[PDB]
């Protein structure tokens, strides 16, 4: 009896080990396309592309962001959609008695899902390249709290005489919580990846004041809130592919870690 | 001894037998493709790092 | 120059060394020719050394 | 990438691994002389024992 | 170099030596087969002198 219940047993790892393999296929071509779109991204960001060429370049991203939907909505190993959020919690036998099993978990991967993003604050009063960072106010601090509830303050100095984009420069570089940037008119653009943020991002120092910068809830940005017409639409969207390549290279480690458990147990088993 | 239900060292043999296929398989592609980490089970943190400089 | 640096970098994380991996596929080639070997004399003079006995 | 993977679990489930299959074969058929070899022997003796008898 | 010595080290204590083990193997082999025909000598001889007697 032990020995046909590791016979089920073997049979259901093999197919869990099948069914994370298709999923983890799915999820590589969906982290290609991410990539492809950043690269778009990047290039609109460009100062020499007038108009039209930034409407050919948000027309190149609408099409990778419906070929998202498409795969999201699509990988299915044989009538069981993977990537849809159908799939949940799934459990799998793994042992001879009942009792032992392994539970799969495959988290959607659709471009409006929120973990495909996050929050974005846009600073109210635009600054020119003429003004710089006054030497009288300099601080900046910010004060929040992570997804995984260990609360977070920064108090990045910034460095006098700077126009806005070193200075969004210079934030990048204090920290990696954040990808700040400058649109058009030169509103700093904040961006925090949802599992950086869980509650209310509040902001203080003279220099958030003098840059009108008001942190708050945020408005809430996954992939398929993507628009590249504007520099600042460029900018924020290279910060939400970075958190949406973060959130999908994770879930690729935790099916590379499941698929390397059911290696081991099947060869445990046999 | 000398037994016919059962022939354990042939299942000691096919095991390694799949042991050496599944390898086999594993090298194959990795010679094919020319990367080393083709799928999350081969290297997690190396695929990763590996997605970010890319 | 940093592209430079960085693919020499992502090519150590992901590239396969040719050279490596070549000799693991021959190794795995000879390991499953044995295993496949032990497996004809295994499958075959156990279980019939009892005709033999009879 | 997709058709691969359904071809391998499909493989998995429903084509048969030659290895295990062929011992079956093997251990079936002495399984088969060995049972041929009993009939035979029990065949004549029990009959042939009550006609030596009278 | 220290990987390579162990490696090699390895090699000396763990792996098989194909040469000592298949000549084990085929020595193994025969005396089965020895002992098989031995074996068949003897059940059948011992046991039918005394049914030969009468």
């Amino acid at each position: 009896a032990q020995s046909r219940g590791l016979d089920v047993a073997m049979r259901n790892a093999n197919d869990g080990i099948s069914i994370a393999q298709t999923a983890e296929g799915a999820m590589n071509e969906s982290t290609s396309i991410l990539q492809r779109m950043r690269d778009l991204a990047l290039q609109s960001a460009n100062g020499t592309n007038s108009a039209s060429e930034r409407q050919a370049l948000n027309e190149e991203s609408v099409a990778l962001q419906d070929e998202l939907n498409r795969i999201a909505e699509t990988t299915s190993f044989g009538g069981r959609k993977l990537l849809n959020g159908s799939f949940g919690e799934a459990s799998f036998q793994i042992g001879s008695s009942s009792g032992e099993a392994i539970i799969m978990g495959l988290t959607s991967v659709r471009a409006d899902d929120f973990r495909m993003g996050g929050q974005s604050f846009i600073a109210e009063q635009p600054k020119t390249k003429e003004w710089g960072v006054p030497p009288t106010a300099r601080d900046l601090k910010f004060e929040f709290t992570k997804k995984d509830g260990e609360a977070v303050v920064l108090d990045i100095i910034a460095k006098d005489g700077d126009d806005i984009e070193e200075l969004a420069t210079y934030i990048n570089g204090q920290t990696d919580l954040f990808k700040a940037s400058v649109d058009q008119e030169g509103k700093l653009q904040i961006f925090v990846a949802e599992p950086n943020i869980e509650g209310n991002f509040n902001i203080s120092g003279g220099l958030a004041t003098e840059l009108g910068l008001n942190g708050g809830p945020g408005v809430k940005t996954t992939v398929q809130d993507i628009d590249i017409t504007s520099v600042g639409g460029s900018q924020n969207a290279v910060g939400i592919i970075d958190a949406a390549l973060k959130y999908v290279d994770s879930q690729r480690a935790d099916l590379g870690a499941k698929q390397n458990r059911l290696s081991h147990s099947i060869s445990n088993l046999s | 001894t000398i037994n016919v239900n059962t022939n354990v060292s042939a299942m000691t043999a096919q095991r390694y037998l799949t042991k050496a296929t599944g390898e086999l398989n594993t090298s194959m592609e990795r010679l094919s493709s020319g990367n080393r980490i083709n799928s999350a089970k081969d290297d997690a943190a190396g695929l990763q790092i590996s997605n970010r400089l890319t | 120059n940093i592209q430079e640096n960085v693919e020499a970098s992502k090519s150590r994380i992901k590239d396969t060394d040719f050279a490596k991996e070549t000799t693991q596929l021959t190794k795995s080639q000879i390991l499953q020719q044995a295993g496949t070997s032990i497996l004809a004399q295994a499958k075959q003079l156990p279980n019939s050394a009892i005709s033999l006995l009879q």
